[PDB]
């Protein structure tokens, strides 16, 4: 298998619904 | 800004997926990503660090994790 690195990202008036 | 640390997640079949997380990251997000990528429900798995269960709201800081630490994934009991 190839190396696999996943980046976990950090944890509204423009909305229309 | 804080740095990412890179954790190795080892599955039942010895496969590995590495995750970059910050020391403040709640590890539920890693668990969800791992389960997604394995195509199984998150609640079918238990994630262990040095044999101890990793909680959804555990952080690497709380667990004393460092670069290249290992998480093992087992079937839920």
């Amino acid at each position: 298998a190839e190396e696999r690195v996943v980046v976990i990202s950090s944890s509204n008036s423009s909305s229309r619904y | 800004e804080g740095e990412y640390i890179k954790l190795k997640v080892i599955g039942q079949d010895s496969s590995e997926i590495h995750f970059k997380v910050k020391m403040t990251t709640h590890l539920k997000k890693l668990k969800e990503s791992y389960a997604q990528r394995q195509g199984v429900p998150m609640n079918s798995l238990r994630f262990l660090f040095e044999g101890q269960r990793i909680a959804d709201n555990h952080t690497p800081k709380e667990l004393g994790m460092e670069e290249e630490d290992v998480i093992e994934v087992y079937q839920e009991q």
